[PDB]
């Protein structure tokens, strides 16, 4: 069952990756 | 309201909301075919509960 | 909104309209098993509970 | 603000962002059933599908792919016990890997809706305002689901084009997937022949496809469009879960008595079996057909298949379980090793007793041994002082036949009890309580669970039920009612309650 | 035609004969012969 | 006592995850 | 690889094999059938080494990685049993003008059993044979 | 395509009688809960 | 162990109990 | 494996306090 911790930790990164990159704060000229 | 190809062609079944038959329209033959679902499942209620026993087959593991 | 917000904390009138939940309560079971008189059903809610729990202990 | 338990109703007029919502749960759903395969893969133990079938180790969603025909793994082994079939993608590992993508797709798609919600489509042509006719919406999706009920019937479970569907013996011996023709008599209402639902899926696919085709094309009457709220999707939502909480009753009940769709062999044996002692009748029928050949007691009983006798075993019915015994079934007992054998226990005068065997409804039960005309001859008592029917005393015997105590007999009385008390749960069986350090309380199987939760949510959806029924019917009164009513509600003062053109001015 | 479907049947026709039916027409009836008047 | 070995997550967690939704919910109102 | 992910290896071996056939041949035909046992040495040599460095005539006696408990492990002692096969040699085809032979074989030889760290299974190879035959 | 602002976006709100309210419900049910958790 | 989770869920509501009393939301007349 | 028996819980709250506070404060940002 630590395989399952492991996989978990490293799913929530790579989905902190995907939101990070789709939903990002829009950089905008001010 | 943004257009797209898909919408566009999907259009028209989305296009009559609200539309009506005056008044009772097919509501009695709803009814027939409701009377007739209750029956249906009033029959394979009684099948299953074993208060209604057909010939050819027993309701039971084996058949 | 939640409905809670209708009403305010020491408001002079009255929050819900006790004539209607009599109507409807009296066309329930029937005009006379219904209380119309909120002092007299507020009384009646505290001595049911009341009085059985006195019976029981 | 939203109440806390009103947060999803933003999405209530917005098609786009209720279509996301919509594909984020399927998402979810499917991700959880590929998942939930994977972790069952993980940890099942395909070594013996005699004494540990996968209900004896809390499989979920291996008994449902195997049903339907996914009986193999690419690890070579099959559910049935066959080893050496090759099924190409569609193993278990094959069905496991499609979900998660199919829910990462489904996860995309709903980002995609989620973003781009305002589409034309969702809007009405005359006005401007966002516009479902759900009507329309529930002809498509009719004709959409009869034509996969028809097909499914007639493809899938008939095998035209399609592995069939679980079939078995009825002691759940020889369970094996198989093409199964549709039964169109009065038969096919036996809840226990494949063929009625194999019919059913190729009748009632075709009444969807008319039904469908009906709705596609006539507009709801005025009557029935304004009683029922037809331009409330919540009326949808309402009756949506009321279809849905009697299909969970349906499947409840079908699974907790036993149905051709809920075989033995995938979700393990139904309480009713142990009740009428099922098994035990067969396996008696058996050892007499032997006996009336000419073979002896030994010979006779060792012509019981180990599966037939486990089936035998109370421990194996799932209303021996409990609420928070977890897990699977070989937490509990253990996992099974092998049949000991049939014991035979006769007093010293040699009548044969019989252990009387323990109820569903007993955690624990009196140890009773009645000879053939039901008298009790032997008992393990309670109090010794007055005791006069002990083991001891009657110099009971048990010698066994079959198994792996075949041709011993007992006569020292502590054994004599452990296996008179091991005859209370049935036939008896050999148990390894080392690999999950069990506990020896039963739990019940995937049955049980799947019974208990199907029910709940039933009830708990009856409320839903209710609660958007009330939302749909009186949305005119959800903030609450209107400032008059002082005239309205009072008796005598109309003829007909509520009809303001009805006072009878007197 | 088992004696238990023959029964099933009876209990259709009779239910609908010995209530609905004679309800429904009572019913219309009162409500025809008793009408509100606006 | 041999306790369910996953006991003590499962209350953890069962407690713990309703509790942080009802503080996020509750920090967050006025925004 | 059997069914189920268990990986099995085996000194796959005709080693000293002695076979015999019955009694009264006087030409080696399609009829001929060696029959015999033949030695199966141990899969792992004695200068094998496990992954903690524990080995028969090298390496650890002793779990070094538990100073504890490193005499606790009945793997510390390593041996290497020489076991047995039996092979049967069916003859099939002769050539006579070359002194050729082929057949079929069917052998029976224990496994690994990774310096005794495991009863060894049974193993079954067929296959087929060829072989010359001086004059 | 564009990515226009939806306009059914409504603020959610949780009083602090209701955290307290929820949170005691939390903890009442931990305490029911735990010794069947832990069996 | 099993000792602290009980101890902790107890301890939680209790320290519920205090903060709900101590640190309401005060009764105001509007 | 004979893992830590408290390995489970310990990263479970490692990742999640962490994680709560984190998202207690995004939340609430701009009240
Ligand atoms: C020749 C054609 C044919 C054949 C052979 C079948 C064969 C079958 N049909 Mg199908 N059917 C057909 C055509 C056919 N159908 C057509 C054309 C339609 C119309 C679309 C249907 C509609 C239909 C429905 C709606 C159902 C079946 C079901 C069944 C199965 C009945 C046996 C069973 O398990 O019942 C078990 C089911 C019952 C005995 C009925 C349940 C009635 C319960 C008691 C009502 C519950 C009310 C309430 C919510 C309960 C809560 C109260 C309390 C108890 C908790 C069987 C496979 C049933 C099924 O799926 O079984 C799994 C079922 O529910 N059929
Ligand atoms: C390409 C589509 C596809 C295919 C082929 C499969 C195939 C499979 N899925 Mg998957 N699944 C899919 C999409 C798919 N899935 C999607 C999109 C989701 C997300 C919702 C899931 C979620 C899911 C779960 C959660 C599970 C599966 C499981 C399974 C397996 C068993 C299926 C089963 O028992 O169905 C049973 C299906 C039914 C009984 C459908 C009943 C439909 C009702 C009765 C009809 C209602 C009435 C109708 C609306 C109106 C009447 C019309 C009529 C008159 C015609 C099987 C391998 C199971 C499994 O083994 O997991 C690994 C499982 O547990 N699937
Ligand atoms: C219908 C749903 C369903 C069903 C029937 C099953 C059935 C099963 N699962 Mg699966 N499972 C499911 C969903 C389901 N699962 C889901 C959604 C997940 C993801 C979390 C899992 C994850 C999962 C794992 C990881 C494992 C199982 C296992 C098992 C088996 C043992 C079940 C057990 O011990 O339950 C125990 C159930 C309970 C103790 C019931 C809990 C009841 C809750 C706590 C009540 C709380 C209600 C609420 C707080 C009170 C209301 C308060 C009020 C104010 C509102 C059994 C075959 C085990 C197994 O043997 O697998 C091989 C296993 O290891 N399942
Ligand atoms: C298909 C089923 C379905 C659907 C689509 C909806 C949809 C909706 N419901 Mg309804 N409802 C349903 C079933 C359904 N309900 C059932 C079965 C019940 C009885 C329990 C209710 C009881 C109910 C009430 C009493 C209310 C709603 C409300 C609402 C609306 C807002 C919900 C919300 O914001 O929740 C937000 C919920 C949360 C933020 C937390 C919920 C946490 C739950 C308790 C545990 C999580 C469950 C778990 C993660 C997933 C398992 C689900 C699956 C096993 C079923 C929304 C229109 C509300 C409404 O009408 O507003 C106007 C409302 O007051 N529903
Ligand atoms: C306590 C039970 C109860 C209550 C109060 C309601 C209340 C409501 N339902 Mg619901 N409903 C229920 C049970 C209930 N339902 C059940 C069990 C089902 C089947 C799944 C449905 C299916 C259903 C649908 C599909 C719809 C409603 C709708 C409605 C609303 C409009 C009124 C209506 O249609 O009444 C329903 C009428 C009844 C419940 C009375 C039926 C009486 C039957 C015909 C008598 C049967 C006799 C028979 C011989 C018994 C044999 C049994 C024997 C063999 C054991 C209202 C909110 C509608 C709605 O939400 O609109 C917004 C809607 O679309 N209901
Ligand atoms: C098929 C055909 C022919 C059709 C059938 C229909 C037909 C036409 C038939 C004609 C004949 C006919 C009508 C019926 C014949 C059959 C018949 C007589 C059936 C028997 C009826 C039956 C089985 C019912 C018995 C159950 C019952 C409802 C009994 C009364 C129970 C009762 C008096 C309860 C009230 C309790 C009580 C003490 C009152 C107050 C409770 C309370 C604290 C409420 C709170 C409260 C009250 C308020 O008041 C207001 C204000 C507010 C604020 C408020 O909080
Ligand atoms: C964030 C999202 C989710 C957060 C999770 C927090 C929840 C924790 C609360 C615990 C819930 C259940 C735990 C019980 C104890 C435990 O650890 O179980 C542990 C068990 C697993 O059980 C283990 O299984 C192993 C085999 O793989 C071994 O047999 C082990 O001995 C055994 O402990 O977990 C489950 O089975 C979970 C699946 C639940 C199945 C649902 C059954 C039906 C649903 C009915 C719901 C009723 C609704 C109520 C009405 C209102
Ligand atoms: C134990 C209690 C007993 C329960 C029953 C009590 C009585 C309740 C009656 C039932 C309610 C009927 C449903 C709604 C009315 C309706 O459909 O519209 C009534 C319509 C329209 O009225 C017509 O409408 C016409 C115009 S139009 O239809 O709007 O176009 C108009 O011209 C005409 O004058 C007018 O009459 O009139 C008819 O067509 C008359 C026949 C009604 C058909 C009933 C539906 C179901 C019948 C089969 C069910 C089998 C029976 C077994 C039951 C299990
Ligand atoms: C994803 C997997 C799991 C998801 C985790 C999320 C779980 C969701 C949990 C939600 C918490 C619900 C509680 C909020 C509670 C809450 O918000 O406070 C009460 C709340 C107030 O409603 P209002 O309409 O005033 O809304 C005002 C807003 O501030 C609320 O958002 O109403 C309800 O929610 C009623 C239903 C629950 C009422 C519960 C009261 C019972 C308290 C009794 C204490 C127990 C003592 C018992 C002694 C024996
Ligand atoms: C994105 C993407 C992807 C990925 C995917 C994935 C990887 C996914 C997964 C998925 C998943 C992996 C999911 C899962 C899920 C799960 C779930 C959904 C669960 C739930 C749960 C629940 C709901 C429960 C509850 C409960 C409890 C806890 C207790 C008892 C009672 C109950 C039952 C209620 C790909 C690559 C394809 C590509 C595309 C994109
Ligand atoms: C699309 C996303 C999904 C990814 C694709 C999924 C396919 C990958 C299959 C693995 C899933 C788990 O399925 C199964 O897991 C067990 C658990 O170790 C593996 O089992 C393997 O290791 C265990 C222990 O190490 C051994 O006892 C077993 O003999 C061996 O085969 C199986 O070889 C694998 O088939
Ligand atoms: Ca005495």
């Amino acid at each position: 069952m630590e395989s399952v911790a492991y996989i978990l930790v490293l799913t929530m990164a790579l989905a902190v990756l995907f939101f990070a990159i789709a939903f990002r704060e829009p950089p905008r000229i001010e | 309201a943004q257009r797209t190809r898909l919408g566009d062609i999907l259009r028209p079944l989305n296009s009559e909301y609200g539309k009506v038959v005056p008044g009772w329209g097919t509501t009695p033959v709803m009814g027939v075919f409701m009377a007739l679902f209750l029956v249906f499942l009033l029959i394979i209620l009684q099948i299953y509960n074993s208060s209604l026993i057909l010939e050819g087959f027993s309701v039971d593991w084996a058949g | 909104e939640s409905q809670n917000y209708g009403y305010k904390f020491g408001q002079e009138e009255e929050t819900y309209n006790i004539v209607a939940a009599h109507g409807y309560f009296g066309r329930l079971i029937f005009q006379y098993a219904s209380f119309n008189n909120s002092r007299s059903l507020h009384f009646f809610l505290g001595a049911w509970p009341v009085i059985g729990i006195w019976f029981t202990a | 603000g939203l109440p806390w338990y009103r947060v999803h109703t933003v999405v209530l007029n917005d098609p786009g962002r209720l279509i996301s919502v919509h594909l984020m749960h399927t998402a979810l759903v499917a991700g959880w059933a590929g998942s939930m395969a994977l972790y069952e893969l993980a940890i099942f133990d395909s070594s013996d599908a005699v004494l540990n079938p996968m209900w004896r180790q809390g499989m979920f969603v291996l008994p449902f792919m195997a049903r339907l025909g996914v009986t193999s793994s690419w690890n070579g082994w099959s559910v049935t016990g066959e080893t050496g079939l090759d099924p190409g993608f569609w193993s278990f590992e094959g069905v496991a890997a499609a979900h998660i993508v199919l829910s990462g797709l489904l996860f995309l798609a709903a980002v995609w809706h989620w973003v781009f919600w305002d589409l034309e489509l969702f809007v009405d042509p005359r006005t401007g305002e966002s516009a479902l006719d759900l009507p329309k919406m529930f002809g498509i999706h009719l004709f959409l689901s009869g034509l996969l009920c028809f097909g499914f019937g007639a493809f899938h479970l008939t095998g035209v084009w399609g592995p069939g569907m679980w079939v078995s013996d009825p002691y759940g011996l020889t369970g094996h997937v198989q093409p199964v023709a549709p039964e169109w008599g009065p038969a096919g209402f036996n809840p226990f022949n494949p063929g009625g639902v194999v019919a059913h899926h190729i009748a009632a696919g075709i009444v969807g496809i008319i039904a469908g085709l009906f709705h596609l094309t006539v507009r709801p009457p005025e009557r029935l469009y304004k009683a029922l709220r037809m331009g409330n999707i919540e009326t949808v939502l309402s009756s949506s879960i009321a279809a849905v909480f009697f299909a969970a009753f349906v499947v409840a009940g079908t699974m907790w008595y036993g149905n051709a769709t809920t075989p033995i062999e995938l979700f393990g044996p139904t309480r009713y079996q142990w009740d009428k002692g099922y098994f035990q009748e067969e396996i008696q029928r058996r050892v007499d057909s032997q006996l009336a050949e000419g073979a002896s007691l030994s010979e006779a009983w060792s012509t019981i298949p180990e599966k037939l006798a486990f089936y035998d075993y109370v421990g194996n019915s799932p209303a021996k379980g409990g609420l928070f015994r977890t897990g699977a079934m070989n937490s509990g007992d253990g996992i099974a090793q092998e049949w000991i054998g049939h014991p035979i226990f006769k007093d010293k005068e040699g009548r044969e007793l019989e252990v009387r065997r323990m109820p569903n409804f007993f955690e624990t039960f009196p140890v009773i041994m009645t000879d053939a005309d039901g008298v009790v001859r032997a008992d393990i008592p309670f109090r010794r002082s007055e005791s006069k029917f002990s083991v001891e005393q009657t110099g009971v015997t048990v010698s066994f036949y079959g198994g792996a105590l075949d041709g011993q007999t007992f006569s020292n009385p502590s054994d004599v009890k452990k296996f008179a008390r091991k005859a209370q749960l049935g036939e008896g069986f050999d148990f390894d309580t080392e690999t999950f350090n069990s506990d020896g309380v039963f739990r019940t199987s995937p049955r049980g669970w799947f019974t208990f939760g199907h029910a709940v949510f039933a009830l708990l959806f009856f409320f839903g039920h209710i609660w958007h029924g009330s939302r749909t019917l009186f949305r005119d009164v959800f903030a609450g009612v209107d400032p008059g009513l002082e005239e309205q509600v009072e008796f005598g003062v109309f003829a007909k309650v509520g009809d303001l053109s009805t006072r009878k001015e007197a | 035609m088992t004696p238990s479907l023959a029964n099933f049947l009876w209990s259709l026709v009779l239910g609908a004969a010995i209530v609905l039916i004679p309800a429904t027409v009572g019913l219309i009836f009162i409500s025809q012969k008793d009408k509100i008047t606006r | 006592m041999q306790v369910n070995n996953l006991g003590f997550i499962a209350s953890i967690l069962f407690v713990l995850v309703p509790t942080v939704f009802l503080l996020i919910l509750f920090i967050q109102t006025g925004k | 690889l059997l069914p189920g992910g268990e990986e099995v290896p085996f000194f796959f071996t005709v080693k000293n094999f002695t076979g015999t056939t019955e009694p009264g041949f006087t030409s080696i035909n399609s009829s001929t059938d060696f029959v015999g046992d033949f030695n199966v040495p141990s899969y792992r040599g004695a200068g094998f080494l496990d992954p903690k460095a524990r080995g028969l005539y090298t390496g650890y006696d002793n779990a070094v990685a538990l100073p504890s408990a490193a005499d606790k492990f009945r793997t510390n002692k390593k041996e290497t049993p020489l076991g047995k096969g039996t092979l049967s040699l069916q003859v099939t085809q002769v050539d006579g003008s070359t002194g050729e032979i082929a057949g079929i074989f069917e052998s029976e030889q224990p496994s690994d059993t990774d310096l005794g760290a495991k009863e060894p299974l049974d193993v079954k190879v067929r296959g087929i044979f060829y072989g010359r035959v001086d004059t | 395509m564009d990515r226009n602002s939806n306009p059914n976006r409504q603020p959610v709100e949780l009083n602090r009688t209701s955290l307290y309210l929820g949170l005691l419900l939390v903890a009442v049910l931990g305490i029911l809960f735990s010794s069947y958790f832990f069996n």
